[PDB]
């Protein structure tokens, strides 16, 4: 398991 | 493995600009969204009103490269912008939705 990648506003 | 993911990302970025430099201007008709590097993925010239998609990248350990990223080119030929900060935004949410 790993930290979750952000995919919200301010990301690509 | 994050060192490798970043390297993959920077290679794709360089490759994207090479691709955008070499392909001829858009040959289609009517309004369209311009080719662009969105920060993680390269997108080609896209007709107005089209929801473009491609595979998720593998830069991050929780990303599934068999899922799809979507990017919406609206009917005025403008890439979708996130309403929170009004900047162009591709939809990577399915890349790690089911991890
Ligand atoms: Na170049």
């Amino acid at each position: 398991t790993y930290p979750r990648t952000n995919t919200g506003s301010g990301t690509p | 493995l994050y060192v490798v993911g970043r390297k993959k990302m920077m290679d794709a970025q360089y490759k994207c600009y090479d691709r955008m430099q070499q392909l001829p201007a858009y040959q289609g008709e009517g309004p369209y969204c311009n080719r662009t590097w969105d920060g993680w993925l390269c997108w080609d010239d896209t007709p107005a009103g089209v929801l473009s998609y491609q595979f998720c990248p593998d830069y991050f350990p929780d990303f599934d490269p068999s899922e799809k990223v979507t990017k919406y080119c609206d009917e005025k030929g403008v890439w979708f912008k996130h309403p929170e900060n009004n900047r162009t935004w591709s939809n990577y949410t399915m890349c790690n939705a089911f991890t």
